[PDB]
């Protein structure tokens, strides 16, 4: 009954090597473990996922060009652009490793929940849903959420994904389109030009898989009222029809105000009260990362996120700790929304609310 | 292809 924790020092240094979130692996278990949180939960070491487990959803050819590029760092890379390599996600040196060690982790935790010796497992340094079978893309080099997946798939018949990354998590979704034993649920900023660009209300699945894709696009400043009661009416809808055995949760905080993304005006509070929601079901739950580019502020999302899946209360003043200096201008854990304003129209989100109402329908 | 970022 105690929540296993994915950690190790090794896993931590190796997640903070990544070049578009530099050192915030560091500051979310630095901010955790002040808060003592650590203590309360089973801390498991993460295993390197091996080539033949990573092969489970990418192919073998994109895994052999990240091995390549990963030896020398070998950026201008004749193939790198067909297999995603490029701005967003750079061929940098050792990259394959930290696929691996991200990709091993989720795996890990996965496969605590299917031993039965924890309901729920945090992985707060995976949630890389952007990734391709054979394709890099947005931040994302391997796919830890489609591989923890395929590893529940072998004891849960069905299993929800639920995505609250500010971004749509096409990776995922994509992976099973075709299946009604996984359902993907996505709520997201939607607006020609925001990336991914794909995930409309329309976007339903294909084959087998129709109406087993769950979309719900957002558009800016939405807060956490609004945000919670989208959310509840989507994932009460979901859970009567689909009825799953198992839950993978990802929790991106780029929807957090105080983000250089600046789209939507959430705090952690309103995650929090969707990951309750989600917590009641008492379902085997894995908690997954992902967004979130305010780095103190992901540590405050994450950290009060964690005290939530532990029922508790955690301290408003940010404790002393390595990190403390990032949390200025105030020092305490709440984070307080943009005064700006909510661009989502009722009737608009009404109408998106009765398209996946009539969607579900057929979910039986 | 979008650009994230
Ligand atoms: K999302
Ligand atoms: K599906
Ligand atoms: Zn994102």
């Amino acid at each position: 009954l105690v929540p296993v924790y994915i950690y190790s020092p090794e896993y931590v240094s190796m997640c903070d090597s990544l070049a578009k979130i530099p050192k915030r692996a560091s500051m979310v278990h630095s901010l955790i473990e002040a808060y003592a949180l650590h203590k309360q939960m089973r801390i498991v070491k993460p295993k390197v996922a091996s080539m033949e487990e990573m092969a489970t959803f990418h192919t073998d050819a994109y895994l052999q060009h990240l091995q390549k590029v990963s030896q020398e760092g070998d950026d201008d890379h004749l193939d790198s652009i067909e297999y995603g390599l490029g701005y967003d996600c750079p061929a940098t040196e050792g990259i394959f490793d930290y696929a691996a060690a991200i990709g091993g982790a989720t795996i890990t935790a996965a496969q605590c929940l299917i031993d039965g010796m924890c309901k729920v497992a945090i992985n707060w340094s995976g949630g890389w849903h952007h990734a391709k079978k054979d394709e890099a893309s947005g931040f994302c080099y391997l796919n830890d959420a489609v591989l923890g997946i395929l590893r529940l798939r072998r004891k849960f018949e069905r299993i929800l994904y639920v995505d609250l990354d500010l971004h749509h998590g096409d990776g995922v979704e994509d992976a099973f389109s075709f299946t009604s034993k996984v359902m993907t649920v996505s709520l997201h900023k939607f607006s020609p030009g925001f990336f991914p660009g794909t995930g409309d209300v329309s976007d339903v699945g294909l084959g087998k898989g129709r109406y087993y894709s769950v979309n719900v696009p957002i558009q800016d400043g939405i807060q956490d009222e609004k945000y919670y009661q989208i959310c509840e009416s989507v994932l009460k809808e979901v859970y009567q029809a689909f009825n799953p055995k198992a839950v993978v949760l990802q929790l991106g905080a780029d929807t957090i105000a105080g983000d250089p993304m600046c789209s939507f005006n959430m705090t952690p509070v309103g995650i929090g009260k969707c990951l309750k929601y989600i917590l009641q079901w008492q379902l085997a739950t894995l908690i997954l990362g992902g967004g979130g580019f305010n780095l103190a502020n992901t540590a405050r999302c994450w950290t009060y996120l964690t005290g939530v899946i532990l029922g508790k209360t955690l301290s408003s003043e940010i404790p002393d700790h390595e990190f403390f200096t990032a949390y200025g201008p105030d020092y305490v854990l709440e984070i307080t929304p943009s005064c700006r304003p909510d661009r989502n129209e009722p009737h608009r989100i009404q109408q998106i609310l009765n398209y996946i109402k009539g969607n579900l329908k057929h979910v039986v | 292809r979008h650009k994230k970022x």
